[PDB]
């Protein structure tokens, strides 16, 4: 059986670490809700 | 039990010890998570019980205690924050500029951040603190890195 535990408030933080790129990807979404790369 | 708004961990005692299978968002008395995290199962909140109210495997979303409440959307221009809640670690905000998933049914924002699978369900926020989607349904690229859709539901 699963349970929930509070982890924090939903707020934007001014001193957050900034990282990650912004790729443009062609993808397909199947009936099981899974994404796959299409090239 | 705990109905206060905020970000929550989703835990199980089925596997070894206590394991974090995912994350969710409590807002307006409704718990919002990704379908692959709970597979539609009931949740416990202290001594209280959360029952699924709505869900869709193709959207990979599920709501508890009421209908989907999160209606904000990425503007397609500005940076956002992943409020990452990794297993056994403190909630941490990470700022990024989303990329794009181009599909035959239209375009969706995507965040290129690598976190363990138990981070699925962590909310993605706009500059006003509104939840524009959940992190955790996406694709693995070239070296094993992860890129997640910004997955959002519809508020009726
Ligand atoms: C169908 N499904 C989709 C997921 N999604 C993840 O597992 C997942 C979610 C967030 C970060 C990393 C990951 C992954 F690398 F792939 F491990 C799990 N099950």
């Amino acid at each position: 059986d699963m349970y929930i535990e509070r982890a924090g408030d939903i707020t934007w933080e001014k001193d957050a670490e900034v990282t990650g790129n912004s790729p443009r990807l062609d993808v397909a979404l199947d009936e099981s809700g899974d994404f796959s790369l299409v090239e | 039990g705990e109905t206060t708004d905020g970000v929550y961990r989703v835990m199980t005692r089925r596997l070894l010890g206590s394991t974090q299978v995912g994350v969710g968002v409590m807002q307006e008395g409704v718990f919002h998570t990704m379908w692959h995290v709970t597979k539609g199962a009931a949740l416990r909140s202290g001594e209280g019980r959360l029952d699924p109210y709505w869900g869709d495997v193709k959207q990979d979303l599920v709501s508890y205690c009421g209908p989907w409440k999160l209606d904000a959307a990425w503007d397609g221009l500005s940076e956002v924050q992943l409020l990452a809640v990794p297993p056994g670690e403190r909630a941490k905000n990470i700022q990024t500029l989303p990329g794009i998933f181009k599909t035959k049914d239209g375009d969706i924002g995507a965040v290129a951040l690598d976190y363990p699978a138990g981070t699925s369900g962590s909310p993605i926020l706009d500059k006003c603190g509104r939840v524009i989607g959940l992190y955790g349904n996406g694709v693995v690229i070239k070296n094993g890195s992860y890129v997640s859709a910004i997955t959002q539901g519809k508020r009726e």
